[PDB]
RNA sequence: CGGCCGGGAACUCAAAGGAGACUGCCAGUGAUAAACUGGAGGAAGGUGGGGAUGACGUCAAGUCAUCAUGGCCCUUACGACCAGGGCUACACACGUGCUACAAUGGCGCAUACAAAGAGAAGCGACCUCGCGAGAGCAAGCGGACCUCAUAAAGUGCGUCGUAGUCCGGAUUGGAGUCUGCAACUCGACUCCAUGAAGUCGGAAUCGCUAGUAAUCGUGGAUCAGAAUGCCACGGUGAAUACG
RNA sequence: AGAACCUUACCUGGUCUUGACAUCCACGGAAGUUUUCAGAGAUGAGAAUGUGCCUUCGGGAACCGUGAGACAGGUGCUGCA
């Protein structure tokens, strides 16, 4: 019912986020499933590094900004408390 | 490049936000072409009294503390040089050695 | 690399494998496929599965022998067209025998 | 001939980036613009404050910056207030070591060559504090008109070990420009702190 | 289950004498080409209990010998996990499984993986 | 032009052309928008264009009514 | 009739010998007199010549297409635009590169 | 008879934390050393593969034209503006790609198979109009769902048949569609017609040893629109490495 | 990692020069808005309207115009600084 989205850029960050997320969830209860990891999106691009003649010169620049969300089966006063200690109704 | 350039670029994107609804509707009356010939017409003299500027037609967006006109990405909205170096001190999150 | 044990022949396996200019492995196995067609008409003695007197052709390590024998087959069978996917083979018979 | 950045190939490796914000792709732009603008700006402003490292975290609609540098009794968020739309809070982190830190070392020889302090002596003093404090590697180099004559050289001091080829260093470099009577002067200082990843 | 070149294969054990679907479809109908019948018989032949029991196979990804591949690694996995002695005996043979030949990344300055472009004097 | 709507012309040359109508007498006609097309009021008139340097005349009838105005006047040269 | 004249060819293929009609023209003109698309000229009876004369005829036919492009050419250049300057000289219209390419409008490659 | 919903967390997938191969073991060779060969186990056996990773210095190599600057010069100016034009011009040569010189070929019909990426002052379901580029309507989606999005070579049937022929596509004409104030110098695409050169390339030269080259397609950055370029991904997939 | 005017750094004709862009002084006016004419546009002359937040109310603060001195501007030269 009640889905919250969260994103990071490292992966021990993005863990430790949803791992504050799943505890505070299992404080609140009301049945919280497990955290949903989504593939990641990246975002690469090459670039010229030089500004002049130099065409085997180019970088390769990486994204990986890691996409999760959880799950929330009924919202109750304890999951809004919870919540105001992205999100989808 | 210039500060005179970078004054065009500013004035430009200035008379583009100034003049864009007025412009909208022209276009939005000169793409519905249901009837009003001679309210095309008008709309085309509108369209015509309105300067040259003022349009996408003319946003080149360059780059913003650079002015360079070309390597330019409406990502990170600078030089290719400048976000190298961004990516080089490390002050922009993420931007790692690819190596698939 | 990887043999056609459909009818062994790791010898056909190389003859697809040089008849399989541009990577196409399904219409050279077509090809083939004609070829063996049209060698069923006498078929020899497993003639259809093996060559015996193609090997001592008249332009000559026995695998590098068998490689430019080959090599100078399918040179002497793509030389021509007029219906190549029997032309071929009868040029080739006619080199053999 | 032309190296890469160790900082800027360690970024996920031991030295994490000076930016933790995440945005969509305009708001990205013009939050680059912003940061880029407020980060000139400070340094302008406080050049002669011994400002070494700029830290931002953006959260959630909240700007929250981070000084890491020595003496922190000099300035005291007003201007990235009133620049940044979004509110904005400061914090300054007195760091130790004040001879092990490269923005720092950097000011002091382009003070010291405005000064007009021979480039061997500057290095070789450079060296030396950065040596006595009980640091393992430290590489100085000087870049362009050694002597303001018309023959530029790149005159580098090397002591203890500063490895650039093993990705669990702890080396921080840094470049920096000093604008003198005979143009510019680009001095890069590399300090190597541990191994440890 | 098993993988070949970016194609994922996921096979059931069923005993039918002479039931293969893949996909909803016949092996005749979905596979063909006179080639991927025999590349997938190669291992029914010699050991695997080519009669008295079947095996349900679906795959996704890949094109003809990618999942021919595939499918061959997932039925030699199914051998595996069904019993380790006919396991060793395909080992013994030319059979061993999980050959990593995936495609190269394009790299930057050439005009394909490993191929430099022209250059004259 | 995409063919579809009104051929476009510019109100300049438009103004201008009632101009001569009126009493210009067609001939001192300079245009700079070459990027106008014609419509059937540009029958026997005098049309400077302004291709090069400066402006060129050159004469409008009916067998060119439909067409582009840098046509008639080029901006290539050969030795 | 007198032109077009193959042998063993169907009628699609045929029927773009005439200069005016190729493959597409000769395709609409056989669905609109309902004549199969692959049947051959020596099988094809005449009473559907009679009537593919007619249907041809109503488009434009050999003769006219080339004295209409020849009009339209001498037209342009005796009005003397850049499209007519550059058919008088041997010069592209369209705006393709005379630099190094175009040498199939320029003419063999003899200086 | 759509994973469509109940149901399940078995399996794929997803992103994490670890593990898995480190000469680990046997035999032989080798000054027991270092080291090498063969073999078992093992998914991977001798840094598994690839990317990244660029030494002191060389060319007083390129950039004071992205930028930063010592000096010299303009300062009613070489400074700011405006419209048209040029950057796309054409006696000629060179370079990198693309399309071909067809029969493993072209075309007509049915039909199998993805990875990866992008999207809101946008992608665009779905319907209708149109031979068409596309137009009106418009839910969903800053997104594993919605959209781009129908992959093609292949497979099955048919058509010709070794000719510039039904290959190929330059040029040109008539008429349209899109973005853009605006498509002529100076965009792209489409309907029809015309369909040229080209029939396998000289001296010589370039790349390539693997599911690489070879062949076919897709996406993205740039950008109002405008790439055979570049950057990524996928399908089929060789021969040779005696030295 | 993209020329249609912009890009444009270039050429033909019209312009403004403490300047298009950053800062100082004294004076007038909040700012802003609709719109006409000469004109290819840059540019000049009009016709109405709005008149605030503070009031030391000879004025604060952004903003527009007038005059001068500093300066500014330069994709102009020198990578052999």
């Amino acid at each position: 019912r009640i889905r919250i989205r969260l994103k990071a850029f490292d992966h021990r960050l993005i863990d430790q986020a949803t791992a504050e997320i799943v505890e505070t969830a299992k404080r609140t209860g009301a049945q919280v499933r497990g955290p949903i990891p989504l593939p990641t999106r990246k975002e690469r691009f090459t670039v010229l590094i030089s500004p002049h003649v130099n065409k085997d010169a180019r970088d390769q620049y990486e994204i990986r900004t890691h996409l999760r969300l959880v799950d929330i089966v009924e919202p109750t006063e304890k999951t809004v408390d919870a919540l105001m200690r992205q999100i989808s109704l | 490049a210039k500060q005179s350039m970078k004054a065009r670029e500013v004035k430009r994107v200035a008379l583009a936000d100034k003049y864009f609804a007025k412009r909208a509707e022209l276009k939005a009356i000169i793409s519905d072409v249901n009837a009003s010939d001679e309210d095309r017409w008008n709309a085309v003299l509108k369209l015509q009294t309105l300067p040259r500027d003022s349009s996408p037609s003319r946003q080149r967006n360059r780059c913003r503390q650079t002015g360079r006109p070309h390597g330019f990405l409406r990502k990170f909205g600078l030089s290719r040089i400048k976000v190298r170096e961004a990516a080089m001190r490390g002050e922009i999150p993420g931007l790692k050695k690819a190596s698939w | 690399i990887l043999p056609d044990p459909k009818f062994g022949s790791e010898l056909l396996a190389k003859f697809v494998n040089i008849l399989m200019v541009d990577g196409k492995k399904s219409t050279a196995e077509s090809i083939v496929y004609s070829a063996l067609e049209t060698l069923a008409q006498r078929s020899g003695k497993s003639e259809l599965e093996a060559f015996e007197v193609a090997l001592e052709n008249v332009r000559p390590r026995p695998v590098r022998r068998n490689a430019l024998a080959m090599r100078w087959i399918v040179e002497a069978a793509r030389k021509r067209g007029d219906k190549s996917m029997a032309l071929r083979l009868a040029n080739e018979l006619s080199d053999a025998a | 001939g032309q190296k890469v950045h160790p900082n800027g190939i360690r970024l996920g490796i031991v030295k994490p980036w000076n930016s933790t914000w995440f945005a969509n792709t305009k708001e990205f732009a013009d939050n680059l613009d912003s940061d880029f603008k407020v980060r000139q700006y400070l340094t302008k402003e406080l050049a002669k404050a011994s400002v070494s490292r700029i830290v931002i975290e953006r959260p959630a609609k909240s700007i929250r910056v981070t000084i890491h540098t020595a003496r922190p009794g000099i300035v005291i968020r007003k201007v990235v207030a009133d620049i940044a739309g979004v509110p904005a809070q400061i914090n300054i982190a007195e760091v130790r070591k004040p001879e092990l830190d490269a923005k720092l070392v950097a000011d002091s020889i382009t003070s010291q060559l405005e000064r007009r302090v021979m480039f061997r002596r500057a290095m070789k003093r450079a060296v030396q504090n950065a040596m006595r404090l009980g640091a393992k590697g430290i590489k100085v180099e000087v870049s362009g008109r050694l002597g303001g004559a018309e023959i530029a050289r790149t005159e580098w001091y090397r002591e203890g070990r500063v490895p650039l080829h093993t990705l669990r260093a702890d080396i921080d470099y840094n470049t920096s420009e000093a604008h003198t009577t005979y143009g510019v002067i680009g001095v890069k200082v590399w300090i190597f702190k541990g191994e440890i990843l | 289950t098993g993988r070949r070149k970016s194609s994922a294969a996921r096979v059931f054990i069923k005993p039918g004498n002479g039931k293969i679907v893949i996909n909803q479809r016949s092996l005749e109908q979905y596979f063909g080409r006179e080639t991927a019948r025999m590349v997938v018989r190669q291992p029914l032949e010699l050991v695997d209990m080519v009669e008295k029991l079947d095996l349900y196979i679906t795959v996704k990804g890949g094109g003809i010998s990618g999942q021919a591949g595939a499918i061959r690694h997932g039925i030699t996995r199914a051998l595996m996990e069904y019993d380790e002695s006919l396991r060793s005996e395909l080992r013994k043979a030319g059979f061993v499984t999980r050959d990593a030949r995936q495609v190269e990344r394009k790299k930057v300055g050439l005009r394909k993986a490993r191929r430099r472009p022209q250059f004259s004097k | 032009r995409s063919l579809k709507k009104g051929p476009f012309i510019d109100l300049h040359l438009l103004k201008k052309v009632e101009k001569a109508v009126e009493s210009g007498d067609k001939k001192p006609l300079r245009t700079w928008s070459r990027r106008s097309t014609i419509f059937p009021n540009m029958i026997g008139l005098t049309i400077a264009v302004h291709n090069g340097r400066q402006h060129v005349p050159v004469f409008v009838t009916d067998e060119m009514v439909g067409h582009k105005l840098g046509e008639f006047a080029p901006t290539r040269t050969y030795r | 009739a007198g032109i077009n004249i193959p042998d063993h060819k169907h009628a699609v293929i045929a029927l773009t010998s005439i200069y005016g009609v190729g493959k597409t023209r000769s395709k609409a003109i056989l669905a609109a007199a309902g004549i199969a698309e692959d049947v051959k000229i020596s099988e094809l009876s005449e009473g559907q010549i009679d009537t593919l004369r007619d249907e041809v005829a109503k488009f434009v036919v050999e003769g006219d297409l080339r004295r209409e492009i020849s009009m339209s050419i001498k037209r342009l250049m005796d009005l003397g635009c850049y499209r007519g300057l550059r058919h008088r000289r041997g010069l592209p219209v369209r705006g393709q590169r005379t630099k190094t390419n175009a040498r199939t409008r320029k003419g063999p490659r003899k200086p």
